[PDB]
């Protein structure tokens, strides 16, 4: 993968690569090292509390041919 | 009255405090770098 550096403008620009290759092994040391030393950036950010939208009722059709043929 | 100097020539080094600090910093950084690299190599070997 590409290793990038964060610029003062909060812009990530490639400055290197990760290039690990190995034969028989019990795991990936790169991911272990990154988990232990760095922090995982999660794109999804949960809210303080979930917001219910609605509880809805749907019905499965009596036959599956209409969906199968389309 | 006599002034014996048993200083071992320590007075002739310039900036002895800063020199001593740099010696300690060099030895400390070498020790920590070696320790960290050894630990990480051990962890990588164990994972592999």
């Amino acid at each position: 993968g590409p290793i990038k550096v964060e610029l003062p403008t909060k812009e990530t620009v490639e400055i290197g690569i990760v290039d690990y290759e190995a034969g028989a092994s019990h795991g990936n040391p790169v991911v272990d090292f990154l988990k232990r030393n760095g922090s995982t950036l999660e794109q999804k950010v949960n809210l303080e509390n979930p917001i219910p939208i609605a509880v809805l009722d749907s019905y499965t059709p009596s036959t599956n041919e209409p969906y199968a043929r389309v | 009255p006599v002034m014996a100097d048993l200083n071992g020539g320590l007075q002739f080094v310039p900036e002895l405090k800063e020199f001593t600090a740099k010696l300690r910093k060099e030895l400390v950084e070498t020790s920590e770098v070696r320790k960290a690299v050894s630990i990480e190599t051990a962890l990588e070997h164990k994972v592999v």
